[PDB]
């Protein structure tokens, strides 16, 4: 009824199919993906193969799509493996084995030109005329969500300058150890902002770890040229949600859904692993703040933990079509002839 | 060398490392000054995850450099 397919609960995943769907919806990823040269790999140990397996049946099939053989490729097919890990290292250890393969192919550096920013680390002596900068690549952004109302107050803690002082100061050359202060500057931002939100996190008071509950909100709209030591006049900053990545539960675990208007034009839909329905928008966003209003009468604990937002200027080609013709054949005939079951 | 590691808190400590060290002598030397055992530490550099048995050399740190720290929380 969506015209889009949901993934199997053949197990116990957590974030996986969240993050799957999240990543099948990045359309020029999704091309590129297809686009690996997986002629020779092992059909059963390449995991670029098995995310071209998972994407080419989100793309064509009718029923909800296993993910079996993508956790045997992983090596993560028991709940451990997915309790000992989060979304952000699934997302990032994915992404650098697929662009890994997409090394001297058609296709390479499509993962840094989709998903890597560069900042600017800058530290200014305090009482020496010394000051130093060192430029960084990311590729995603933690954003402290603790006592923050909404992304906005998120960026501006993210570069707030901090003192390095006491046990740390700053090694100030020829002055030694000097007191400093140090902060973050954005150079740029890339196509795809994958902000990962620290909902969950070691709390050293109850002395344990914790999910903080707390509203947080965030906006269909994001501006960020405010946040970038240089702009771009033909090419502002303004990003546009795509995806909304929703954890409901405690400390004791939960359910994981996300929630993505796949062709960023806001009309939404809900994954819940096989099922698969259209939602507001108020469904989609609003609603997964968080907060505690009338927690007397019933818990609140559904909210985001990682938001996905496409920068206005990259969505046409960010959210291009992706068509039988751009699918290899060798993949096709691959893919078809396993079903030889 | 004096790196810096930005912690769980946010806020940023100084580490004095060697480029032979590896991700595991890094990961100790954390520990002697944060507190954090080696198996709950993850450790980001330019957005790619460090990997234990590699050098800090293997993935061009030094000077001021900033390490990210993440703590490993077991769920999901």
């Amino acid at each position: 009824h969506t015209g889009y397919v949901g993934l199997k609960n053949q197990g116990a995943t957590c974030y996986m199919n969240s993050l799957l769907q999240t990543l099948f919806f990045t359309n020029q990823l999704r091309k590129a993906v297809y686009m690996m040269p997986t002629e020779g790999d092992d059909s059963s140990k390449s995991v670029p193969l098995a995310l071209q397996r998972v994407f080419y049946e989100l793309q064509h099939s009718d029923k909800p799509v296993g993910t079996k053989k993508l956790t045997k490729s992983f090596g993560w097919e028991t709940l451990d493996s997915f309790m000992q890990h989060d979304v952000q290292e699934l997302c990032r250890k994915l992404l650098d084995n697929v662009e890994n393969k997409m090394k001297g192919t058609c296709v390479e550096g499509t993962i840094p030109k989709l998903f890597r920013g560069k900042m600017v680390s800058y530290i200014q002596c305090k009482e020496v005329d010394y000051r130093s900068d060192r430029r960084e690549d990311y590729y995603d952004i933690q954003l402290s969500i603790k006592g923050k109302k909404n992304i906005f107050e998120s960026f501006v803690d993210y570069v707030a300058v901090e003192q390095l002082d006491g046990d740390n100061k700053y090694d100030a050359g020829e002055h030694g150890l000097q007191e400093a202060e140090k902060g973050v500057k954005f150079l740029t931002l890339p196509p795809v902002l994958h902000l990962q939100l620290m909902r969950f996190m070691y709390d050293p008071q109850t002395d344990q770890n914790i999910k903080i509950n707390d509203r947080f909100e965030f906006p269909e709209q994001l501006p960020l040229d405010e946040f970038l030591q240089k702009t771009d006049p033909k090419d502002p900053a303004n990003y546009i949600l795509h995806a909304v990545l929703v954890h409901s539960g405690d400390n004791h675990g939960g359910h994981y859904v996300v929630y993505l208007n796949p062709k960023g034009d806001g009309k939404w839909c809900k994954f819940d692993d096989d099922v698969v329905s259209r939602c507001t928008k108020e469904e989609a966003i609003e609603h997964n703040y968080g907060g505690h209003d009338d927690d007397l009468s019933v818990r609140h604990c559904t909210n985001a933990y990682m938001l996905v937002y496409i920068r206005e200027s990259k969505l046409s080609e960010v959210l291009q079509a992706v068509t039988d013709h751009d699918i290899p054949q060798q993949l096709v005939e691959r893919l078809q002839e396993e079903k030889r079951i | 060398m004096q790196i810096f590691v930005k912690t769980l808190t946010g806020k940023t400590i100084t580490l004095e490392v060697e480029p032979s060290d590896t991700i595991e002598n890094v990961k100790a030397k954390i520990q002697d000054k944060e507190g954090i055992p080696p198996d709950q530490q993850r450790l980001i550099f330019a957005g790619k995850q460090l990997e234990d048995g590699r050098t800090l050399s293997d993935y061009n740190i030094q000077k001021e450099s900033t390490l990210h720290l993440v703590l490993r929380l077991r769920g999901g």
